[PDB]
RNA sequence: AUGUACAACGGGGUAUUGUAAGCAGUAGAGUAGCCUUGUUGUUACGAUCUGCUGAGAUUAAGCCUUUGUUGUCUGAUUUGU
RNA sequence: CAGGUCUCCAAGGUGAACAGCCUCUAGUUGAUAGAAUAAUGUAGAUAAGGGAAGUCGGCAAAAUAGAUCCGUAACUUCGGGA
RNA sequence: UGGUAGUAGCAAAUAUUCAAAUGAGAACUUUGAAGACUGAAGUGGGGAAAGGUUCCACGUCAACAGCAGUUGGACGUGGGU
RNA sequence: UUCUGACGUGCAAAUCGAUCGUCGAAUUUGGGUAUAGGGGCGAAAGACUAAUCGAACCAUCUAGUAGCUGGUUCCUGCCGAA
RNA sequence: UGGCGAGAGACCGAUAGCGAACAAGUACAGUGAUGGAAAGAUGAAAAGAACUUUGAAAAGAGAGUGAAAAAGUACGUGAAAU
């Protein structure tokens, strides 16, 4: 009874979509993620989890701005524009 | 050819269900052409599909023994298998003896 | 050479479909006719009659008739022709009652 | 399910947008590794689990 | 493999149940309808009963027997001191 | 995957009945098949005479059973027991 | 990767049959003719949870549907709320 | 509950069949919500807490430690135990 | 032992080296925390097989390209079990 005919009763959902990390962690009833802890203001990650930083930190996603970062640093934080020398 | 689409089909525009109708299997190759219900309704109203009209369920031997019970048989002991107050309650009989009297 | 030959018969099903289970009998009726018609025609593609099928099951799996008289013709085969050129095609007759009746050849004119 | 919100569908039909082979015209291209679509989800296989 | 052969039917015997379907009946507890209202007064309804009816049904699939009717009767394979 | 998962509609006959059994509207005819039908199985049966003598124990089956009428003891908390 | 072994087995839910069409090929597809079943606390019509395109059409038969396959909740391409 | 029936490399990591308890209330149940690990909850069986429970699952400390079990990779020669 | 930009090796060479030489924190499993793979090498170059025939088709047989198809996209050499 324990088994299979109590799979059968198991057609809920006690996760969702967690609006920040998009996993599929977010518990209801407590109203808190359960991987990365929305809506904390900090992303739980602890350091007995040396995978989970390997799945979450800093390269995994796009860069959307730090890929620029450094090579704006080589150039010594340019602004303005160049000139038109020849050809 | 293929014709479970023209019996869904045929089923959805006359009304009667699956069961019941009669795509005819001489006209075969016709009924491959008829792929829209509008199609259908040209198919049913020529006569290359029809209804079959409903198997008969005779309520004429009910009559007959309800006929038999109005007259008195068929009410033995053998064919009282409910208690004398399940048949017709006292209750109501009260009720009729007494509605009647007042 | 020519063996368009047709004739009648009473088939006996009670000692055919004797002691067989009954949700059996009728389709062992289908497959003793087919057969019947092997043994005595001798070809071995038989056709069978929907007439003859409903002659059949009349009555359901377990009641097929005790005699029936069926009409063997072994007519011959064209287009794209089988592994032999004839073929028998057995039909029902209707009679009031099977038992009595001998075989028949019946003339066709 | 049958009466959803939108964010459910929306990822819904991303996994529909997905659910196609490769096209062919990529097995000629140069430098080739990929023979296959190797992330096709179907329905009676793998529950995408939202 | 051309035979007082065999098979499919049909016939007869044997056997099992038990008197069919249909038609008829001054049989039928009674119930109405009528009229010359009767000394069986009839017509209809009426489970059942009687007559043809020891009838009908089945009978070999592991029963018997048969001069009747209709058919079938050489396809394939291997083998030697 | 012969399991498990909340709810609405609701036909005719027998029958007290939404029981079982048969049909109408509706839906299926899907669950590997063919031939034979040995042992031993699984599922259902039926048995002469005796009757639990079987067995740890009547375990398993059988028997009763619906309705109507009559009749219903000890004990009792006086309601029951039935 | 074996022997086991082409064996154990593919046996609950009363159940299939005939002819035609497509086709290289129909025990299983389609139509028709029968025969049955669920028998309305249904093997029927809608839904909630859940699934996410499975809905619907055209084409195809490698793989899957513990047999089959010209069929499919499959495969390929589109349409649809 | 019983058959201690079926099945027991199953239809099934606990179902199938007949029998049987109870069926109007200390009833059955959907959804929401509360209670969480030496804690929760318990008409109490150490039962239940997502096939895990006389103390869950996950990761780390952690290659825990073991006087205990198993294994320990080529040849020839010289000596050789307890 | 983090990020960026560099140089190197008495290291590993695809069951090794990071979990990852490839669409690798990917496919997938779990309610979740988390767990987490396998998988490189035709040829110099697709020249990746026109054409005929058998078959319904997959394919075969010839033919042909290629140094070589005992390299044919299930592709370098291609062992042992079997």
């Amino acid at each position: 009874g324990k088994g299979t005919p109590s799979f059968g009763k198991r057609h809920n959902k006690s996760h969702t979509l967690c609006n920040r990390c998009g996993r599929r962690s977010f518990h209801v009833q407590k109203k808190t993620c359960s991987s990365c802890g929305y809506p904390a203001a900090k992303t739980r990650s602890y350091n007995w989890g040396a995978k989970a930083k390997r799945r979450h930190t800093t390269g995994t996603g796009r860069m959307r701005y730090l890929k620029h970062v450094s090579r704006r640093f080589k150039n010594g934080f340019q602004t303005g524009s160049a000139s038109k020398a020849s050809a | 050819a293929n014709l479970r689409t023209q019996k869904r089909l045929a089923a959805s525009v006359v009304g009667v269900g699956k069961r019941k109708v009669w795509l005819d299997p001489n006209e075969t190759s016709e009924i491959a052409q008829a792929n829209s219900r509008n199609a259908i309704r040209k198919l049913v109203k020529n006569g290359t599909i029809v209804k079959k009209a409903v198997t008969v369920h005779s309520k004429s031997r009910t009559r007959a023994h309800a006929q038999s019970k109005r007259e008195g048989r068929h009410s033995g002991y053998g064919k009282r298998k409910g208690t004398r107050e399940a048949r017709l309650p006292s209750q109501v009989v009260w009720i009729r003896r007494l509605r009647v009297l007042r | 050479l020519k063996d368009v030959v047709t004739r009648e018969y009473t088939i006996n099903l009670h000692k055919r479909l004797h002691g067989v289970s009954f949700k059996k009998r009728a389709p062992r009726a289908v497959k003793e006719i087919k057969k019947f018609a092997k043994l005595h025609m001798g070809t071995d593609d038989v056709r069978l009659a929907p007439e003859l099928n409903q002659a059949i099951w009349k009555r359901g799996v377990k009641g097929v008739e005790y005699r029936l008289r069926l009409r063997i013709s072994r007519k011959r085969n064209e287009e794209e022709d089988a592994k032999n050129p004839l073929f028998s095609y057995v039909e029902p007759v209707l009679v009031a009652s099977a038992k009595g009746l001998q075989t028949v050849v019946v003339e066709e004119d | 399910a049958a009466q959803k919100s939108f964010r459910i569908k929306q990822k819904m039909a991303k996994a529909k947008k997905q659910n196609r082979p490769l096209p062919q015209w990529i097995r000629l291209r140069t430098n080739n590794t990929i023979r296959y679509n190797a992330k096709r989800r179907n329905w009676r296989r793998t529950k995408m689990n939202i």
